[PDB]
């Protein structure tokens, strides 16, 4: 989620 | 990621569809941009990436007043959650958001459990007033659509979409  | 219809809040009351930012963005592309956007506070910060993530299953989060945003299951929106009884801001993914939940809305574009709570810096971020806590009415499937997102220089890793507070992303 944070990575994307 | 969120659908192309989503309105990103630009300074001075302006806005733009996230699909209009890099018009003709190739599916599954990383796109360098230089754009001022509103952060979680109405302050201008830098967006320097426009991501076209391609076709994903999407879902529409609609509130009881009819505010709505459509995005992927792993899209994080800022909600107002009861942790101990202390109301606090947590990112819920769209797939884990459900009715009765409260979405945090940035009023610059348009506080449950707080009075029962009363630690002033607490009810000052919340009662900041540039916010608004909307009860969720539904989260319904919305087929498969093209989705987009941004990379921001902000310190909270957030930007505004349709009044909702969305989370920064590093890739498509
Ligand atoms: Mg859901």
């Amino acid at each position: 989620a944070m990575r994307y | 990621a969120i659908t192309g219809d989503a309105l990103v809040a630009l300074p001075e009351g302006e806005s733009v569809r996230i699909a209009d930012i890099v018009p003709g963005a190739r599916p599954n592309s990383d796109n360098a941009i230089d754009l001022k956007v509103l952060d979680r506070h109405g302050n201008p910060v830098l967006a320097d990436r426009l991501f076209h993530s391609g076709e994903h299953p999407v879902y529409t989060v609609r509130t009881v007043e009819g505010l709505r945003v459509t995005g992927t299951a792993n899209h994080p929106l800022l909600c107002l959650v009861d942790v101990a009884g202390v109301p606090t801001l947590l990112w819920k993914l769209i797939d884990e958001i459900k009715p009765g939940d409260y979405a945090v809305i940035q009023r610059s574009a348009f506080v449950p459990g707080l009075v029962r709570f009363l630690a002033q810096a607490i009810a000052d971020e919340l009662t900041d007033g540039r916010f608004y806590y909307a009860k969720v009415a539904s989260v319904t499937d919305a087929g498969v659509q093209p989705v987009y997102s941004l990379r921001v220089d902000a310190c909270d890793a957030a930007f505004i979409t349709n009044g909702f507070v969305s989370h920064n992303t590093e890739a498509p």
